[PDB]
């Protein structure tokens, strides 16, 4: 739950001091971010379902091994391919809610604090979804303001899971 | 906390005399066949991983609401939770096979589990096919024979058997 | 020498005739393949070294008994290994050659006419070359009608190969 | 540091008293293990430098991407294939020392507590170590209970891994 | 032969009239979706040598008699022959997929695949079995997509489906 | 059906002609044939059963991968056993065959006419059946004429198969 306004709910709220000039500027900065978050996360709301199958097109070309050697984790039959579409659209639709609230918390919630273990136990090795995640950063074209904030965004996505 | 050694023990000091000698020849029968109950436990946690990713992997093919969105098993840190629970149902399970009595198990982790899944909000029936399927897998690994001597380990299959049926009954 | 432009010329001499529209369109269709066909071959050519390394390797792990026991078909020791990797070259050259020509007639010409009989009588087995043509396949990672047109040529290869 | 000794020194450390009757008993225990244990541990020396080799062997032969694609952590070239026989060597190393000193704490101190990061940062899949193990537990050879300590030796290295 | 343009003009040149405007749109909708028959006609092609073999496959696993000796498939020369027979049917099904239209697999198997069969001593259970089962496994690679951008494609599905049963009931 | 008095009787029914004494001696040579063929036949048959199951576990330690990987062609359980053991018992009943008639028809109408295309669509290997043929010729330790008579329908086989 990382969002600026309520780490400055909890500061206010560790230190017990009642709400301050130094919390408000946050939310007319969050002005300067949400002016172009909302439209980058409807644009990729659009851009998305090309955006899982051009991923998972990048991580079949990179990886052939994936495709060929039979195994559970591996995708070579059908059912193994849709749980990379599973896990391809679930970590685009964190980076959409990512972008939404603002901060990392959402992201850092929902995938980041338990993937080193899921990624020990079930065999699946992260340089996949680095794969993935550098197609789609590559792939969105965003444009401006709202390409940067992806980057800091995606870019903070592969340093948790490299 | 309880070994059956001293089950015997705090059995006959209620009672208040010496050990009976009924209880000797059975305790001698244990000390005969203890052999086989301490590293049937290390047989059992050889494959303890493989075994917990089996029976996950076997309840959220069966489950499919554990997996999708709403479900309780759903977001990474609560899937790696659920896979933790398994692992500490089955080592604790081990440890009672090891201690040879279910007093260990019903002590340690089995109690207050029950109000602790229900107050979470977590299914109970769906830990139950998980721990029934686990203990399956649990005694053919140690009863298939892979380079040991062959033997009688009939009361570990039976055991262990309970002590997994004990584990599920009392998660409910 | 399956080439639609001589396919059609092939036809037009049988009937007798002289040009007629039906060829106009078969011209068309062979522009539109080469229209991204080059660019296809320039980044196989660009990618081909790496390709036929994995691909060589890939077959090594995928039946470790050829580098285990002396034969004359396997590659016990490193003359069997160059003889191994000119042969998955000459196939990925195989592969461009049928890219750029339009058709599967370099293909058919150089690879496809005697394959089989050679195999029998060198006592070969063409599931080597097949699990080559996967991993090649699973490698060269592209995207678009380029990527699946020259991923036909591969099961094409695969196909007429088994 | 995990020896039936020393945790039974910080046990009775911890309690406060010294050593009891059952404290005792667990060194004569450690002549069921040693017995065979430092036997174990010398045909394991004898055994290692082929059991490193063949182990290479095996992960070469079930992964063969590492020794076709370039890159830093895969083994295409010779440098590569010098940290592979370093990795194996350390981990065979670590078993013999598990081995001699009668528990896991040399190889739980040595190789298991920074596993997780090393795998994560550095881009090392531990499966390729699962092959490596199991192909040293098939290889090994041991004879009667040293065998089976190992065993359960080498499956708690597996499932550290894992 | 017939295209189902030439189908249209041949049903415009037996009304001796110039063509309907809706038929024109339904035209339209054809090239439209020829992409798809593309699509289709691509990906079958792709496999179905392994289709073939996969079909033969099934029937024999069915039908040991036709391996047993006196079995119509038993010689080795007939077991090629068989070979040939799926992959040549299979050879006029996406002929008549690419096309569109089913008279070229009628007028070049329809007219003499009954006859040959009676007249040989062929079962033609055996091989309506196999062209069913090969239509199963061709409609099973045609449909589901793998790293190909969505479509419907019932209508396509209905096509061979339809082309699978013409074949079906022509070797009967 | 390649019988030396069939195959004069197309001679000469190719000729229009009436017997010819070339016939007479064709008709000379197979009785001289037969009167050995016939009890080498009978001591196969009273052979047979060792003859196959020595067959089959010989090209089971010949290639112990067939054995090993879970395929299709290979025998990883049982029912691919008995296929491999039916098709060795096929090649020697066959033979029997080809001894019994005095000429290469039998083999020829019932495995050479299209062996290796079966071979090539079911992906099997022909050295298989070369190597058993190699067993078999090894095993049946007769003497005389007929034993060589034997032996070379035997390695026509092999030289037809490869
Ligand atoms: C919301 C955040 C979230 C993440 C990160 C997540 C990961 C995740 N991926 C899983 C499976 C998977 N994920 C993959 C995907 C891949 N594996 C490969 O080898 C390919 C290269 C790659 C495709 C890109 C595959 C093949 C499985 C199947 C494992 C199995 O069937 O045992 C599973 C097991 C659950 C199941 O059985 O369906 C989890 C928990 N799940 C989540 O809910
Ligand atoms: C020593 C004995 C002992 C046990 C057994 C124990 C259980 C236990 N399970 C928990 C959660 C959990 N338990 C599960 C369980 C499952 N997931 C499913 O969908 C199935 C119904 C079930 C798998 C069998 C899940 C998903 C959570 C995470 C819920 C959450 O943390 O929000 C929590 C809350 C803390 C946390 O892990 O976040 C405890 C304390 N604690 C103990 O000290
Ligand atoms: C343009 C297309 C084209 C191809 C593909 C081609 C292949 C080809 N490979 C050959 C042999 C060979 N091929 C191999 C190959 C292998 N053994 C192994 O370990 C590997 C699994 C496999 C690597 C693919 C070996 C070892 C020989 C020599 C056989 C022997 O040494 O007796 C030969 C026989 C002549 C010779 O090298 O010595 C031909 C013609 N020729 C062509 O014109
Ligand atoms: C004592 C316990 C111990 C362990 C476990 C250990 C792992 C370890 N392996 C390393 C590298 C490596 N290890 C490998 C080995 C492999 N990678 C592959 O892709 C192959 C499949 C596999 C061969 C089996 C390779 C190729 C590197 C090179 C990384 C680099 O050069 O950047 C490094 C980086 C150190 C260096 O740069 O030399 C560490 C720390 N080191 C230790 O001291
Ligand atoms: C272009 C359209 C076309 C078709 C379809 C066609 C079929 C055709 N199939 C034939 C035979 C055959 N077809 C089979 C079929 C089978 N084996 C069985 O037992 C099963 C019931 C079925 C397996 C699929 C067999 C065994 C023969 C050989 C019959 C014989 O040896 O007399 C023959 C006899 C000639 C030969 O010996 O090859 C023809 C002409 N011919 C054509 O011109
Ligand atoms: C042979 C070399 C070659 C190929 C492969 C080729 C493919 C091809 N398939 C296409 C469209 C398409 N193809 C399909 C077909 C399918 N999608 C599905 O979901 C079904 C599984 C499958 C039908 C069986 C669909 C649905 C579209 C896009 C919308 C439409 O036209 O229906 C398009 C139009 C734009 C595009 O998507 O790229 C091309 C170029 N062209 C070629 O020259
Ligand atoms: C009278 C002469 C004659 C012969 C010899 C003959 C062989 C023959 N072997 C076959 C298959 C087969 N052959 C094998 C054989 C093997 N895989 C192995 O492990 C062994 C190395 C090898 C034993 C030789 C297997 C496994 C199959 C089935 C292929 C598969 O299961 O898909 C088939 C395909 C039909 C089927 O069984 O299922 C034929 C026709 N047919 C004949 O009419």
């Amino acid at each position: 739950m990382k969002t600026p306004l309520t780490e400055a709910v909890a500061l206010a709220d560790s230190q017990g001091r009642f709400l301050s000039n130094t919390e408000l500027q946050y939310l007319y900065g969050r002005l300067r971010q949400g002016a172009f978050a909302l439209e980058a996360a409807q644009t990729l709301t659009a851009k998305a379902d090309t955006l899982v199958n051009g991923a998972a097109q990048a991580v079949y070309s990179k990886f052939p091994y994936t495709t060929s050697t039979p195994g559970n984790n591996f995708a070579a039959d059908q059912r193994g391919k849709d749980k990379c579409a599973r896990d391809i659209g679930y970590y685009l639709r964190m980076v959409t809610y990512c972008l939404v609230a603002g901060g990392t918390g959402p992201m850092d919630e929902y995938l980041i604090a338990g993937v080193d273990e899921i990624n020990r136990t079930f065999d699946l090795s992260p340089s996949w979804y680095v794969e993935a995640l550098k197609h789609i950063k590559a792939n969105h074209g965003l444009t401006g303001d709202a390409a940067t904030e992806t980057n800091n965004y995606i870019d903070y996505a592969i340093n948790a899971l490299s | 906390m309880f070994d059956i050694f001293t089950r015997v023990v705090s059995q006959a000091d209620a009672r208040g005399e010496f050990i009976s000698s009924d209880k000797l020849e059975a305790l001698k029968k244990v000390v005969a066949e203890g052999t086989k109950r301490s590293d049937a436990v290390s047989r059992m946690t050889n494959n303890a991983s493989s075994i917990v990713t089996n029976a996950a992997r076997q309840l959220f093919a069966d489950q499919p609401q554990l997996i999708a969105p709403g479900g309780n098993a759903y977001t990474n840190r609560r899937m790696a939770a659920c896979l933790r629970d398994m692992e500490i149902i089955l080592r604790y399970v081990t440890y009672a096979t090891f201690t040879g009595d279910a007093s260990v198990l019903n002590d340690r982790c089995l109690n207050g589990l029950r109000e602790t899944y229900v107050a979470l909000g977590v299914p109970g029936a769906s830990v139950a096919a998980g721990v029934r399927a686990m203990g399956k897998a649990a005694v053919a690994i140690v009863m298939d024979p892979a380079g040991v001597t062959s033997g009688d380990c009939s009361s570990l299959q039976q055991e262990i058997e309970l002590y997994f049926e004990t584990a599920a009954k009392a998660v409910e």
